[PDB]
């Protein structure tokens, strides 16, 4: 039985998503345009990107349920933690297996490997990464799934800096929960299969990708003249 | 905490 409060915590978490998602991605045009020659070229739009996500992954966060009652310095250290994972997440709506690449509707706005790389990071993260999209594509989700996932990753007890572990795990136990119950009403088998265990996997491969993206950001923001291209946002959540 | 901006955007 699917509760009345599961639905609710759904319903908002759809909304949050909606709100904070545009399929039209019309936005992007306000980044620096899109350099594909050059070292590096790209690297100014997709830096755009990244701090275009995050202001969309922290409106994200302030409605998923509970995340209120956290006190502002454990909402600080968990979107800190979770912004690129998070965004990795929400990207694969974008992500298509066709050309293996992120299709924002322009060729301009169109982003493969090769585009990544511009940016300046190494294959040790985009190898994971483009596997990544193409698990999370294989699963399927619906976006409830989707919805869900995003703002369990957003509140994990274990993120580093937590001053609160056990508030913030009781937040995340109730979308656990929430997410547990809607597999097995909602999801119809064979899809609904080990379909909560696959996406608390991925949840583990985020973890590790996001390790990669911090030894890749070091070492690009490393240099003064690279740490310029990107946005104060950017500075302020990844490195500074 | 170092992090105005993040802060800010929150609430
Ligand atoms: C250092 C370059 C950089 O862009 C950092 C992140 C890199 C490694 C990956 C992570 C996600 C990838 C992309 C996502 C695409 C979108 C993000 C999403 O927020 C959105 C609104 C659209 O779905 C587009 C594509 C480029 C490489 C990215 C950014």
């Amino acid at each position: 039985k699917l509760s009345e409060e599961q639905q609710h915590i759904i319903a908002i978490l759809l909304d949050a998503h909606h709100k904070t998602y545009d399929p039209t991605y019309a936005d992007f045009r306000d980044f620096r345009p899109p350099v594909r020659m050059s070292p590096l070229s790209m690297l100014p739009h997709l830096a755009d990107l990244v701090s275009y996500s995050i202001q969309k992954v922290i409106g994200f966060a302030k409605m998923i349920p509970g995340f209120r009652d956290l006190t502002s310095d454990d909402q600080i250290v968990l979107l800190k933690s979770s912004a690129i994972e998070v965004i990795m997440l929400r990207s694969n709506q974008s992500f298509t297996m066709d050309d293996m690449s992120w299709d924002c509707g322009s060729q301009d706005y169109k982003y493969d490997v090769t585009d990544v790389s511009k940016a300046g990071h190494t294959l040790e993260l985009i190898e994971p990464l483009i596997k990544f999209q193409v698990g999370l594509k294989k699963l399927n989700l619906h976006e409830e799934e989707h919805v869900l996932l995003m703002a369990i990753c957003i509140v994990s007890p274990d993120r580093p800096g937590v001053q609160d572990a056990k508030l913030v795990e009781a937040i995340q136990d109730r979308l656990s929960n929430t997410l547990q119950t809607y597999i097995r009403c909602r999801h119809p088998p064979p899809g609904s299969h080990q379909l909560y265990a696959k996406m608390i996997q991925k949840l583990a491969d985020l973890r590790s990708l996001n390790e990669e993206h911090s030894k890749q950001y070091r070492s690009l923001s490393f240099q003064p003249e690279n740490s310029m291209k990107l946005t104060p946002l950017v500075l302020e959540v990844f490195g500074n | 905490k170092n992090h105005p901006m993040l802060m800010n955007l929150l609430k």
